[PDB]
RNA sequence: CGUGUAGGCGGCCUGGGGCGUCCCAUGUGAAAGACCACGGCUCAACCGUGGGGGAGCGUGGGAUACGCUCAGGCUAGACG
RNA sequence: CCUGGUCCACCCGUGACGCUGAGGCGCGAAAGCGUGGGGAGCAAACCGGAUUAGAUACCCGGGUAGUCCACGCCCUAAACGAUGCGCGCUAGGUCUCUGGGUCUCCUGGGGGCCGAAGCUAACGCGUUAAGCGCGCCGCCUGGGGAGUACGGCCGCAAGGC
């Protein structure tokens, strides 16, 4: 019945993209299309777009992946080799704006739910505040 | 002039065993068989040849290979018919990736080939003269187009790429661009410039094959006639 | 012709009538010192010639290290079979902290300063090839948004 | 192996509260020790002086994405 | 005859009422036990006969409890897919049981084989996952000592936890 709906949208997306897929379809959530503004406002993806399954309304994901490869398993690298939830249901994971995580040494990210907004390992620093560590891409 | 031969005879193929990479290139399931979209094999053909063109005027040598009955033949003529080197018998396992020790039969071939015309053979008994004789028979029988050029591929043309893929591989882990014709029983990834097409079918593998060598030698200088095609082709 | 230096030597065994038959396997790194390293994993009847194919099968075997003033670009786990290995990047003049093996392979890499651990099984040969993934999976800020160009 | 109590966890949308969470300010956090300088005994070991950091916890002001909560609605979960 | 679960179709109703699940309660092969009944065949034990150095066995001839039924206990197991349950996501091919349709086909439920990506120490797994994920329970922490001892709880006992 799916407990945590993020946690999916990121597997949905780390799975489709680990076989090179056009576009994916994660459930209409307000939050969730967040983390996708940020994971695109960041270049992660294509971008997205909302659509209905039969009064079921989902968004449209669409993937970015590298260019083709040179010699044996000649599959492209992608974009995102890497997306893990953090915080999870079972255990919320809080931070304060000293504990914002380093997502790949600067090259990686770190979504993340703030009082004011949904920002990043950047982002929310600038701002200079804290809240649910939602997670980190790279 | 394109579609029309293409049209003609030569598209769709293989049926209900294929592969679901390949549904990229694919119109749809008449009666059983796939029947391929062509619209879209044209447009793979262009960057094809493009390529083939784009390397045909460069001074670079191409290796075609064709194991199979269905399409032995003919490669054996596109490919003399052009001087570009080629496999019609058993492709050897670790040719282009052991080449310079497959090389070294081609080495023995000649050995042979001069010991044929000699005076030496006033002697040597019937032993060798029979064991010679024999091992030169089969020399002679599989590298009859893998010898040409004492150097790598600077790519390869294939008709059924799976029923080859070993080649294939060795190609691939040696970097060397994989061209050929391949039909729904394949898996493109692995191959750089498809030709998406029937592979059994004589008719659209001598087309295809055709005016690829053509279009190898308008790099070159010498617009002709066909080559023979017909002789019991149905 | 670069620095070569192997990593590990052993003499394996086989059974057949009469007796054990032996052969040996030698682990070789070769690395320029300006990023680029190899790793052959050599075996035949004798140390030499383990050693020399090692050496071989390595040039054969190479991939560019992006060193970056002397150590490397960014953090990373990489788990390679029952082996595991972490690798994080040290302020220069800091030093090659890794045992033997990840030693041995990131001297030739170039890096000069890098913080690491073997973890899960601490077989060489694995560790060995450990590295190597580890390292062949490096990223530059260039490189990176290299891809995220859109 | 099953049924199920406590407990743990929980779909989508709109609004009120603001406990969790987050920010600011302020109190506190003895000295000694720990870290940074600088000096005192020939050096050091000891030692002096100044600086810098301390989670936590209280009070005051503020934020509301996420968890919580109350309220109104929905039909993809579940039941008929 | 009485009764459980499960599958499909129709978009009709409710409107998050859900998943899991310590403890608890129930079920739980065979063997075994209690009261009563039944008893052909088979058959621990047992007695003969062979075999053998011996043969407290394998083979042969006999043979009781038991195996059966009613009601009540015991509650273990290679109680095994040796794989906790629920939900989501990730190529196909093949044959097979069962449901529906403007039925060479399309679509739903289950059981097998081969296998994408990926996982694995390897064997193998692979939309019936051992893949990628989330919730909750159970459990592991070198071998022998030992599933033994003691204590407690249960049982008529054998024993069990
Ligand atoms: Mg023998
Ligand atoms: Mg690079
Ligand atoms: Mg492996
Ligand atoms: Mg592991
Ligand atoms: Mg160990
Ligand atoms: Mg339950
Ligand atoms: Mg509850
Ligand atoms: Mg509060
Ligand atoms: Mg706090
Ligand atoms: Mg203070
Ligand atoms: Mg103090
Ligand atoms: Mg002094
Ligand atoms: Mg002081
Ligand atoms: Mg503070
Ligand atoms: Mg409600
Ligand atoms: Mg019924
Ligand atoms: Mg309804
Ligand atoms: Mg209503
Ligand atoms: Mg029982
Ligand atoms: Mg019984
Ligand atoms: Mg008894
Ligand atoms: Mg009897
Ligand atoms: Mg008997
Ligand atoms: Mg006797
Ligand atoms: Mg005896
Ligand atoms: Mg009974
Ligand atoms: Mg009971
Ligand atoms: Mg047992
Ligand atoms: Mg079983
Ligand atoms: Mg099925
Ligand atoms: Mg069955
Ligand atoms: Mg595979
Ligand atoms: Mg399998
Ligand atoms: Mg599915
Ligand atoms: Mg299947
Ligand atoms: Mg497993
Ligand atoms: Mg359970
Ligand atoms: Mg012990
Ligand atoms: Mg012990
Ligand atoms: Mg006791
Ligand atoms: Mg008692
Ligand atoms: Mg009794």
């Amino acid at each position: 019945m799916l407990t945590d709906p993020i946690a999916d949208m990121l597997t949905r997306i780390r799975n489709a993209t680990r076989v090179y897929k056009e576009s994916t379809d994660v459930p209409a959530s307000r939050f969730k299309e967040e983390i996708l503004r940020i994971l695109a406002r960041e270049g992660f993806i294509k971008g997205y777009e909302r659509v209905d399954v039969d009064g079921k309304p989902y968004l449209r994901v669409y993937l970015k992946y590298g260019p083709r490869r040179q010699g044996p398993d000649p599959r492209p690298e992608q974009v995102i080799h890497h997306i893990r939830r953090i915080s999870k249901p079972g255990r919320r994971v809080y931070v304060g704006v000293k504990e914002i995580p380093r997502v790949r040494r600067g090259l990686g990210i770190a979504i993340l739910s703030t009082s004011k907004g949904v920002l990043t390992d950047r982002e929310a620093r600038k701002l200079g505040v804290g809240g649910e560590l939602i997670c980190e891409v790279w | 002039v394109k579609e029309l031969l293409e049209a003609g005879v030569h598209f769709g193929h293989e049926r209900k065993r294929w592969n679901p990479k390949f549904a990229r290139y694919i119109y749809a399931e008449r009666n059983g068989i796939h029947i391929i979209d062509l619209q879209k094999t044209m447009e793979e053909l262009e960057r094809t040849f493009r390529f083939i063109e784009d390397l045909a005027m460069r001074g670079g040598t191409i290796l075609f290979v064709g194991t199979k009955k269905q399409a032995q033949d003919i490669v054996r003529m596109e490919a003399e018919r052009a001087g570009m080197p080629y496999v019609n018998q058993r492709w050897l396992g670790g040719m282009l990736t052991n080449f310079k020790t497959i090389s070294q039969r081609v080495h023995r071939l000649e050995e042979l080939e001069a010991l044929f015309a000699s005076p030496e053979i006033e002697e040597r008994p019937k032993k060798e003269q029979v064991r010679l004789k024999h091992e030169l028979e089969r020399l002679q029988k599989y590298l009859s187009g893998f010898r040409l050029l004492k150097r790598l591929p600077d790519a390869i043309f294939v008709v059924d790429p799976t029923k080859e893929a070993i080649a294939v591989r060795e190609a691939r882990k040696l970097f060397i661009p994989v061209i050929a014709l391949a039909d729904t029983d394949s898996d493109p990834d692995l191959v750089d410039y498809i030709i998406p097409g029937n592979d059994d079918a004589i008719r659209s593998i001598q087309l295809i094959l055709s005016r690829a060598v053509d279009l190898i030698i308008q790099a070159r200088g010498g617009v002709v006639e066909p080559s023979p095609s017909y002789a019991l082709v149905q | 012709d670069f620095e070569e230096k192997m990593i590990l030597i052993r003499r394996t065994a086989r059974m057949q009538a009469g007796g054990r038959r032996f052969r040996f396997g030698a682990l070789v790194v070769v690395g320029d010192r300006q990023g680029r390293v190899g790793l052959g994993f050599g075996k035949a009847p004798e140390v030499p010639l383990a050693v020399q194919k090692a050496g071989y099968y390595a040039r054969r075997n190479m991939v560019e290290v992006p060193l970056q003033n002397g150590t490397i670009p960014h953090e990373i786990e990489v788990e390679f079979g029952a082996s595991k290995i972490v690798l994080k990047p040290a302020a220069p003049g800091t030093g090659v902290i890794a045992g033997a093996v990840p030693r041995a392979i990131l001297e030739l890499a170039g890096v000069t300063d890098i913080l690491t651990k073997e973890l899960g099984s601490r077989n060489p040969i694995n560790i060995a090839y450990a590295t190597m993934e580890a390292l062949r999976q490096l990223r530059t800020k260039a490189d990176v948004e290299r891809l995220r160009k859109g």
